[PDB]
């Protein structure tokens, strides 16, 4: 109980409103990932979240079932008879622990995996942000020009992809121009929520005239 | 300023291939150019390939 | 141990009807010469015909 | 080719289950827990379900971990049932 | 500080370290390929850069700066072979490891 | 109406080599079938040679074992020249145990129920002390041609 | 061996230092791939320092040109050897000759 994580919890510039505790688990499995290669499988995202502790020791699980799939996470009632039938059907009763992956070494790879976990959390946050709106008549500015695709950059570090199939044939766009349309993609996309706008649909110019008059 | 020296001896076994240099004892040099099969060799009326 | 590579003739690139150029691939290493020599000696030495 | 061919016409069961439990990759105590019921082959260990193996105190704490570790490879302890020993490919020939 | 010959090496996994023992030096008899690791040696790090996520591991592994980079000295290729003889010479005063 | 070759006489004049005989043949087919069957017999016939050896106290093939006057490399060459027949298997593992002063011939291999050594006088190595014994496992398999070590532990 | 030599092979082999020339003749007692033991005959032998010689051969080690300077024993057991005679062939030797 060194209390380093306690004050490391409350940094909290960018992960205040984001799930703090989940980011500790994230960083803890990231310290445990990096140079592990032996053990039995890998590590465990699941870990007894003890707020007080701070450095939650990565604990394992046993997951009580009535089936024989996921071998390191399988119990039955007959195996629960040794525990005097205390286990019930379907519980996630943890009966094992794990450690860490080290030193000098393995910790810039842990820094690297800490970064990886932070990136995944950021992706989840971006998905939630795009779900807040869920498609609206927002504008943007082109930055990159891909093959049959146009990359746009909005505010609050946000990027949107413009499909060439949802674009005009002759009307060609380039970088430095500002276009506005209605997005229709914030749910399942690719590692988050790729903002896919459609500046060719009717509802696109529904408030366009409303913006003027 | 050296702590310890580790020396390791690899032992390669190099056979023969097109490109090595063989030579007799009179100045007849030569890059071996094709490693033929057994059957293509000129044999004599006993059976032995050269 | 007995199943080799078994060929089939990939093309018959022919000039006019009494001349042709027939290829064969893939053959096991060293069998191009034995089939070329067998077919060459049989065609060039002993065929049935009239003259 | 027809001439040359006519001149030559006078010339021309799960295996790890049937394997022993002592043949397993783990240490011998893992198989010895099954051998406490005189079971030496993993097929006979498969003949009873794993819960039925859990109903015996001959299995210990590390032995259950060894059981899941062997059964993770999809070879044994999947809750099998045969008539006595042999399936169809375990036939006499 | 001085260097490390031990096999606790960053950036590597099971597939490299299976041919080394518990103290870095390859076995006598291990038939290697061109580009495996014979002696594991770690110190190359110099000084690159870091970020907010790199300073998040500051107080969680007892590493004030935790270096800045790591890459176990791995060798080349072009030659096969079989390691027949290993010599280890130690300047006097230095701790002999388990293989020495 | 070509006359067809039929095997007539198989003169097993020695234990290694024989003289098969084909008769009759029309003129021209002698050299054709002769060169053809020679080239097939030298090219690809199923043999039964050896692949792996595991001497007991030997780490790598460049070492030396206490009590045998040949190196482990020379033992590998002498086992490479081993002439052995197998009958009903793909590969097979032969076991060798020998202790005492004198040669280790090829008849000292504990033969299985189908492996048959065809030349039992073949020397492998020479043990040269009263308590100095080799104990190896030999792996013999079917094949075709010449499969070196560099292609395929 | 050379089938067509000049008879000068034994001078180049023995008068160099790659073979293990016998110092005092006698009867071989123990041949091994590592060592060779000669029992010295009594008509060549010192009164004191009772004396049976041990030749420790040089097994697989590095030459300067990255070849393999080996020594193989070429004598049998119980075999007589004379003073001035080869016991262990060297690299590119055979029975005391010179086989390049």
């Amino acid at each position: 109980m060194n209390k380093e994580i306690l004050a490391v919890v409350e940094a909290v510039s960018n992960e205040k409103a984001l799930p703090r505790e989940k980011i500790f688990e994230a960083l803890e499995s990231a310290l445990a990932t990096a140079t592990k290669k032996k053990y039995e499988q890998e590590i465990d995202v699941r870990v007894q979240i003890d707020r007080k502790s701070g450095d939650f020791d990565t604990f394992r699980r046993w997951l009580v079932v009535d089936e024989v799939t996921q071998p390191t996470k399988e119990i039955t009632l007959e195996a629960a008879r040794y525990e005097d039938e205390s286990l019930n059907l379907g519980d996630y009763v943890e009966d094992q622990i794990e450690s860490v992956t080290f030193d000098r070494i393995t910790t810039q790879t842990a820094k690297q995996v800490i970064v990886q976990k932070v990136r995944e959390a950021e992706r989840a946050m971006v998905v939630d942000q795009f779900r807040e709106h869920e498609g609206e008549i927002i504008t943007g500015v082109v930055k990159k020009v891909n093959r049959d695709n146009i990359s746009l950059d909005l505010g609050n570090n946000a990027e949107a992809v413009i499909l060439r199939e949802d674009m005009l044939p002759r009307e060609n766009f380039r970088p430095g121009d500002r276009v506005r349309g209605v997005l229709y993609s914030v749910r399942p996309e690719a590692r988050g929520a790729q903002l896919f706008v459609t500046r060719s649909k009717p509802e696109m110019l529904i408030e366009l005239f409303r913006i003027e008059v | 300023g050296v702590l310890k020296i580790v020396k390791v001896y690899l032992a390669v076994k190099r056979r023969i291939q097109p490109g090595d240099k063989m030579a007799g004892r009179h100045g007849n040099k030569g890059v071996i150019s094709k490693i033929n099969p057994i059957e293509d060799m000129p044999y004599d009326e006993n059976g032995t390939p050269v | 141990v007995t199943e080799f590579l078994k060929p089939r003739l990939v093309d018959i690139e022919q000039v006019s009807s009494t001349h042709a150029k027939v290829t064969l691939e893939p053959l096991e290493r060293g069998f191009g010469h034995t089939l070329g020599n067998a077919l060459r000696r049989i065609l060039l030495s002993s065929m049935p015909g009239c003259a | 080719a027809t001439i040359l061919a006519e001149q030559l016409e006078a010339f021309v069961f799960d295996p790890i289950l049937l394997r022993p439990v002592d043949d397993l990759e783990l240490t011998v105590r893992s198989a010895n827990c099954l051998k406490a019921e005189a079971i030496h082959y993993i097929g006979d260990l498969v003949q009873r379900t794993e819960v039925e193996l859990l109903k015996t105190p001959n299995l210990g704490k590390k032995s259950l971990t060894e059981i899941k570790d062997v059964l993770a490879s999809r070879g044994l302890s999947l809750g099998m049932r045969l008539e006595n020993w042999p399936p169809a490919s375990i036939a006499d020939e | 500080g001085p260097e490390e010959i031990t096999a606790d090496i960053p950036n590597v996994g099971e597939a490299a370290l299976s041919k080394l023992d518990e103290s870095g030096i390859v076995y006598i008899g291990a038939e290697v390929t061109g580009g495996d690791i014979l002696v594991g040696k770690v110190t190359p790090k110099g000084e690159t850069q870091l970020t907010p996520e790199e300073k998040l591991l500051r107080a969680i592994f007892g590493e004030k700066a935790s270096d800045v980079k790591d890459s176990s000295l791995r060798v080349p290729n072009g030659v096969s072979g079989t390691v027949i003889d290993v010599q280890v010479f130690t300047r006097d005063g230095v701790e002999k490891d388990k293989r020495a | 109406e070509f006359l067809k070759p039929r095997l007539v006489d198989i003169e097993q004049v020695s234990s290694t080599h024989a003289k098969v005989t084909l008769e009759p043949l029309e003129r021209g087919f002698g050299h054709t079938l002769g060169n053809a069957l020679r080239r097939i017999l030298l090219s690809s016939m199923p043999g039964c040679a050896v692949t792996e050896v595991e001497i007991d106290g030997v780490l790598h093939e460049y070492s030396t074992k206490e009590g045998v006057q040949e190196d482990i490399l020379e033992i590998l060459l002498n086992l490479k020249g081993l002439a052995v027949r197998v009958q009903g298997k793909d590969e097979v593992i032969l076991t060798l145990n020998k202790s005492g002063i004198g040669p280790v011939t090829a008849a000292d291999i504990t033969h299985d129920g189908d492996v048959e050594i065809v030349k039992p006088q073949h020397v492998i190595c020479h043990l040269t002390d009263e308590n100095a014994s080799i104990s190896m496992r030999i792996k013999v398999q079917r094949g075709r041609g010449y499969v070196p070590a560099s292609t395929r532990e | 061996k050379p089938l067509v030599g000049t008879g000068m092979e034994r001078a180049v082999a023995v008068d160099s230092g790659v073979t293990a020339v016998a110092k005092r003749g006698g009867v071989v007692q123990y041949v091994d791939a590592s060592r060779i033991v000669i029992k010295v005959n009594e008509d060549e032998m010192y009164p004191g320092e009772a004396g049976i010689d041990i030749y420790n051969l040089t097994k697989y080690t590095r030459s300067n040109q990255n070849t393999c300077i080996n020594q193989m024993p070429c004598v049998s057991l119980g075999e007589p050897v004379e003073r001035g005679d080869v016991l262990a062939d060297g690299p590119s030797t055979d029975l005391g000759e010179l086989a390049l």
